[PDB]
């Protein structure tokens, strides 16, 4: 959603298997949102609904 | 998915089979032509899903590994 | 069977990143907390035929239309399988205790149960007036540390069973 | 697609989407700028529930 | 991924028969010597920067052709790969330590690397030595026992040396 | 994947012209017998919990090996799975049957279960054990003839023993 | 192969549940739908030259300007060949009256039909205006539903030309 | 947002982009030929509500009289008030999806959450189940022909859902 | 996937040292003379479609079968994935002409291609003819002087006749 | 910031499902542990300008020639702006320490730290000896639990450094 | 590695369709600026001893303080290492004015180069420096378009260098 991804907030083993294809790029998306920043940032402040 | 059962992820062999070419064919080609042949990594939580979504698309599986045990 | 050891090491492989200050503050606290639920496993574990015992009669007087003939408590074969099942539910308690977290109860009793119970038509209510027995006898059998892990590990497989 | 990074299909009609999709996202989107983090408290309040309130009845 | 404490629930289960008093006490063993391995882990943890860095010199000061043309890791690329490759071996292995068992570095890590080494043409015995080679410094690192409290470490010497050992195995 | 029309239709494509007489009185035949199939597979899918409830405690009573531990029934959560292979097995042979056709059977999940339960160590026979159990109690269920006038279900009941041997040869 | 049972498998089989009142009325259904339907497709089948060869010629007859030199159907070969596409579409008109649905004509013919015909340079307008010729007849040939069910067919196919 | 018949067709030609084919027109004049026998019997359920809400509460309680004894749920003025009216608003849902020829109402209104109730009032669905069967009892008679089954098919949907 | 340059200067990187005098007098030679080849694959491109037209017209003059009942091209979508395969292996022809190098065609298409059709069981034989006539057409047009500066370019047409080649050899 | 307990709670909340006794156990675990910390934080606090000296002179041994014109340790504002980043990191290692882990640390600190670094050319390996003086001066001021943890706390943000 | 040709035909593949006019021009722009990078890589190729030495001495002067022993410039396998350094990046150089791209440079020393920089103490403004003498020479060396092109890669590398 626009919010700036700081740099030491991504999983360097992730961007790595994705590189080598062992995962689809789906793969990584879920990864992504398995992510803790990820919840702390939309999972966190913001209601259920929203 | 931590838990003994979650783990076990199993590979999994995919062929485009001719019933998938035809059901992709028809609904359209909204996605790029990929070779028949293709192996995917799906764990023992999502393993279900996987072949039932490839059993509606109407692909059908080559062979299953297990990468733990 | 999870331990908080397995977990702390699922999250940073996950992470993919070595451990800092919370997992390892979360592997020492488990750590000293394994001894006493150690000795509540260990003391569940030498009343495990009294507990048994103890469950089948009090089922038997909670609820009097489960001991009468053609009913499904009742019958030899499922008085057996009764005593199987509490025997089950107790060892997998003592198997929480000594990974001092409550995957292993999780997985193996808890994951697949409402769906099996509802296939076989299984009251819920049956086991939670066993382990509330349970609850009963492991007060008086531990006190201390001991007895609040596995008054929590039982709570917590009643509450999964409610 | 497998191998397709998501985007913004908003404003763009979908097959068989509902016209409500195209206003909320409308509402919604309001530029590249618009951040979601905790602050800016837009990424707080659910901005479409009182459309969506509306598609239930009629 | 698991440790030693889930397997002996797991083999109890499969059995069906309880934890014996025996398995308690080494389960308590480890327990109250869970705290010396706590500390290893952390000298790892701390020094693993570091203890990589070194044998990552010292590996290229044996071996120069790897950085010379022709050399498996000889691109940028490639021994970019050399080093985050040994980085992530070992953290499982320390994650192996931690957990007091091998199979949690095996499900994950040691799982699927070999045969992607023999398809792409990787030196695996290079890769051995490496390992080894983190063997060495983790041995180097470890030994320090200055700001910490001193005692005996040969149960968690010989561990980690398990787990280094057939971390080379399975890989090599 | 296509009916027992489809099949039809399918031939008289390859072969290149009009499909014939026989073929159309054939299948106006089992137009007029689908009245029958569909109230076959109606009371089927009504006595769905009924059939796997009664062929899985038969399953369960004869033998014993999956309830004690270390058993492939055992850890509460593989019977989950064995009555959901059940359910799911008599759902494609319910599908079978309505389509008129095997084919679309074998080619769900028929081409790979094989290799599936060989992979997952699962006794394949207990599977076809348990298929043919379900096909009993679907039969019984079927002879019931509650609410219903009587009539010809010899042909129906060859067609489902068809589809299940199938099934459990496709299996194990 | 979407012939309505084929979808209605398709529904039932994406999800988890068993087949609910609403397929089993829909297959009772298309169930008394196929006599209709079939003695049309036999009485098709019992006037197949006569019918084709006519709507050649109302090709002809509607699209003169094309018979001078310059139809792709010029000549023996082609005009004979214009019969034989008459005669395939005939064969899967047949065929979908027989299947209940759409499935011979979107399988086969529709599956990829306007870059093929780009392609090859042939006009849809004139396989609609035969369409047309075999909507003339088919007021007459067929009665009632057989009539009814023919033409929605061969109004699908129009619009699958279009 | 009920599913049924047309309304289900509705979404589906939605759905793909397209318009409505040969199969959704067929299935919805199938639903105005079943709609009729779907009538009778909601008329003729409706007209005998009285009988069925009264037998289907004395034979729940003879399944199991111990619900009724003192100290137990069951028992109680309140309590049957409330069981009357329960058993009138599953007849009400059952006449409502037999009218709408499909099972939509009943899986809105009833099926969507009612596990959840079942375990936090202790209601066991073998009471309703009983319920449901001395409908299905009754109604073997009140009908005939399709209406009977179609009535059939309904309750025992009803009966599957609690199950 | 390489062109005569990345390819050049791979092995110019295998060795480690620079490029050679020579070598980059062949590059230059390519570089220059490439506006012809560009010109080449330009037209290749423009006049596409009468070609796959025209050697599908000959496909199906010099064989009937296809298009008869059971053809694998004869229904009409499993001819139109004959048509559009034609596009696309001259369209990976037209790439590697571009490009200079087989690699690109032999990477991207080949390891795939071969089980694909193989698997279809559509003859390679038959295929490989088709690019032979796909090779007849395209050398028409390339011949074609149509609104162009007039020169030679005897070697793009051999190199083209060797992708053509190529590209049926390795479908057959 | 990310403390055991928020992490409890976050966690907790992702599967939508009540607090356990494994995270109350972390939880107990951080209370016990809070009173080493607590005493580490004391000693930090009242050692505060001698911490800054001493690192900010220790930087000076090991890099003089920072110190020299043209380069950034040259001018005094420069060098208090060193020792108002150097207070700024052991502020946060006091917070991470009252913290029981390193939630504000890193979200004050790490978060944009190898940006800046290249945005001013500040090398991270003078931060990384400015802490490793402190940890080897806290080998003096602290001991035992408190000083171990402020020790895995300081040597953390070298790593992160690193 | 890649050339602006490789670009083209990945696109190309990537929709599936046939090149028109831009990646046609881009072609072109290949082909016209080849000869001036051509004569960018002779004199690179005449001249490549000199540059390396004239490298290793500029970043011994401008950074004094790592000459002297103690550090990373002290030590003869150091200067050598820098040496091969200079040698295989101006070679790669010579590789992107040849691909007339970023393509043999970017993918031979771009890739992964700041962790190595941090992981094994190189400073990269070492680097920076060399690649700006290797600018030095090059200001003199070759002349116009040659100039201008080797001039935009070696400022690449320094780009990503930084
Ligand atoms: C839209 C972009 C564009 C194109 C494509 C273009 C055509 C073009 N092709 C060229 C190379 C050329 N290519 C050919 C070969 C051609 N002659 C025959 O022999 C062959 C049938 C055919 C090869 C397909 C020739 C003769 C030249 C001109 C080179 C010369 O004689 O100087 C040249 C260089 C000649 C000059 O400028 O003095 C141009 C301008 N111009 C443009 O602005
Ligand atoms: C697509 C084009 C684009 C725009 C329009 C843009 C504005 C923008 N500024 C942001 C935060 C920010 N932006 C600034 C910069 C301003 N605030 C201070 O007063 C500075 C003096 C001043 C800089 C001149 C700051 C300090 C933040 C962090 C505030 C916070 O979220 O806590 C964010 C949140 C991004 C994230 O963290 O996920 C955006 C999107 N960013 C973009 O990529
Ligand atoms: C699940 C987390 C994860 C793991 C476990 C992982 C390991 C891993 N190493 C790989 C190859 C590799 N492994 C190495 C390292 C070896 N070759 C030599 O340099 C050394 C002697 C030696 C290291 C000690 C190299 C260089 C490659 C790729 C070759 C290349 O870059 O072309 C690959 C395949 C392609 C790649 O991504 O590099 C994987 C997936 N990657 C991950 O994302
Ligand atoms: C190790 C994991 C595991 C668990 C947890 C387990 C419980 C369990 N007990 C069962 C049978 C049974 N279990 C019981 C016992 C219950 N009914 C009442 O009598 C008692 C109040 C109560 C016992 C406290 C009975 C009577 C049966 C008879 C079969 C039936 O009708 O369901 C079944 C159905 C299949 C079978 O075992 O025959 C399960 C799943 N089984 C397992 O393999
Ligand atoms: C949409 C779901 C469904 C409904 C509502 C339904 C009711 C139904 N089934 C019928 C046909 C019938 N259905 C059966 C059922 C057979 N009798 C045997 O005992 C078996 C138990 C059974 C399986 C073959 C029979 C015998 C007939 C009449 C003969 C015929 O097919 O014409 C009829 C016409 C008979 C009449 O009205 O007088 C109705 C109303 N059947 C359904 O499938
Ligand atoms: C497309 C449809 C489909 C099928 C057919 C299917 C079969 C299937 N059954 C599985 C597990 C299982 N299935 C069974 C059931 C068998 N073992 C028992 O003894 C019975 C005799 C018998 C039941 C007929 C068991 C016990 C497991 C657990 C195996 C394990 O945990 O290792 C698995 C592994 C993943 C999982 O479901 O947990 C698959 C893929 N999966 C599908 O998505
Ligand atoms: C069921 C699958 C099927 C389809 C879709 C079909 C149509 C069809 N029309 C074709 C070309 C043709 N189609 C026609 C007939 C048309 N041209 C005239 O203008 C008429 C107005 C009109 C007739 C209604 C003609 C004359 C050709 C020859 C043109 C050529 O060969 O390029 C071809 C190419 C194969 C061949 O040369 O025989 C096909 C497959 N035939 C089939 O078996
Ligand atoms: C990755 C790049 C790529 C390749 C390599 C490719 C070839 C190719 N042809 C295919 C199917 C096919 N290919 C053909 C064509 C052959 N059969 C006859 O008609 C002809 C003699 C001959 C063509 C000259 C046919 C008929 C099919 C369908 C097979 C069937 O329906 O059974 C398929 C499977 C799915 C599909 O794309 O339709 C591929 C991948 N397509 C691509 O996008
Ligand atoms: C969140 C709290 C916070 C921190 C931690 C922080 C660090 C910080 N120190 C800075 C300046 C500075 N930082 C240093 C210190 C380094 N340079 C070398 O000389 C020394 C060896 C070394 C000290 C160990 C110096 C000299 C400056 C002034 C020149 C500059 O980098 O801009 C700057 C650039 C802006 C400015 O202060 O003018 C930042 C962001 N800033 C903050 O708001
Ligand atoms: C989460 C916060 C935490 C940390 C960081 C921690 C480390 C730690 N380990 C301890 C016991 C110990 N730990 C060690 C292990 C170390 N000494 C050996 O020489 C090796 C160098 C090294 C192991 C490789 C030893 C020898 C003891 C004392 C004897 C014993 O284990 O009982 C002690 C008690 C001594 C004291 O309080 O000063 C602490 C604090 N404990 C904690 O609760
Ligand atoms: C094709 C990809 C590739 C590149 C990019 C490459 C250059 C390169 N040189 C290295 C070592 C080195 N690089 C230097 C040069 C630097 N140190 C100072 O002396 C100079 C001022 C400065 C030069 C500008 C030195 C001295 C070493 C040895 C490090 C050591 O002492 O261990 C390293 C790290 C490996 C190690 O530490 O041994 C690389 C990646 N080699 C390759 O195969």
């Amino acid at each position: 959603g626009n919010t700036y991804v700081m740099e030491s907030e991504r999983p360097a083993t992730a961007e790595s298997q994705l590189r080598d294809g062992r995962i689809t790029v789906r793969g990584f998306i879920r990864l992504l949102a398995k992510s803790d920043t990820y919840k702390a940032r939309f999972f966190n402040p913001a209601t259920q609904t929203r | 998915a931590i838990t003994t059962q979650g783990k076990r992820i199993y590979k999994i062999t995919v062929s485009e089979a001719g019933a998938y070419a035809t059901n992709k064919h028809r609904t359209g080609y909204r996605a790029p032509i990929r070779q028949s042949n293709y192996t995917l990594t799906v764990p023992y939580d999502r393993f279900l899903p996987e072949m039932i979504r490839l059993h509606q698309s109407g692909a059908k599986i080559v062979n299953v590994t297990s990468v733990i045990s | 069977s999870r331990t908080v050891i397995t977990e702390v090491i699922a999250t940073a492989d996950s992470q993919g990143r070595f451990l800092n200050s919370t997992e390892l503050q979360a592997a020492f606290g488990r750590f000293e907390r394994a001894v006493p639920a150690i000795e509540a496993a260990r003391a569940l574990t030498k009343n495990q035929d009294a507990l048994v015992k103890g469950a089948v009669q009090a089922v038997f007087k909670k609820f009097p239309y489960v001991t009468q003939p053609g009913e499904k408590g009742y019958g030899d074969s499922n008085q057996a399988k009764c005593a199987r099942d509490i025997g089950y539910y107790l060892r997998f308690i003592t198997y929480s205790l000594v990974a001092s977290g409550t995957g292993p109860l999780d997985d193996y009793v808890i994951a697949g149960l409402r769906e099996v119970n509802r296939a076989f038509n299984l009251n819920p209510l049956w086991y939670i007036e066993a382990l509330n027995y349970i609850k009963g006898e492991t007060g008086k059998l531990l006190s201390g540390q001991s007895k609040t892990e596995a008054l929590l590990y039982i709570d917590h497989a009643i509450n999964a069973l409610s | 697609g497998e191998d397709t990074v998501p985007f913004f299909r908003g404003f763009t009609s979908q097959p068989g989407q509902s016209t409500e999709a195209f206003n909320r996202m409308v509402t919604l989107y309001d530029g590249y700028a618009t951040s979601d983090s905790e602050w800016d408290r837009g990424g707080q309040s659910a901005r479409l529930t009182d459309s969506l309130a509306r598609s239930t009845m009629d | 991924m698991n440790d030693v404490f889930t397997r002996a629930i797991a083999q109890a289960d499969l059995k069906g028969s309880f934890l014996l008093e025996s398995d308690l006490d080494k389960l308590a063993s480890f327990a109250k010597e869970g705290v010396k391995r706590l500390d290893a882990v952390a000298a790892l943890t701390n020094n693993a920067p570091a203890i990589i860095s070194d044998a990552a010199h010292k590996l290229f000061a044996e071996q120069q052709e790897l950085i010379q043309p022709g050399g498996n890791a000889y691109p940028h690329r490639r021994m970019a790969a050399c080093l985050r490759d040994m980085e992530i071996i070992l953290r499982y292995v320390s994650y192996a330590l931690l957990a007091g068992d091998a199979s949690v570095l095996d499900d994950r890590c040691l799982n699927g690397l070999r045969e992607t080494y023999n398809a792409l043409g990787t030196p695996t015995q290079s890769v051995a030595r490496a390992v080894q080679l983190m063997k060495d410094a983790a041995m180097v690192h470890l030994k320090s026992t200055a700001n910490v409290t001193v005692g005996d470490c040969s149960s968690l010497y010989s561990e980690a040396a398990t787990y280094f050992d057939k971390a080379a195995a399975s890989i090599a």
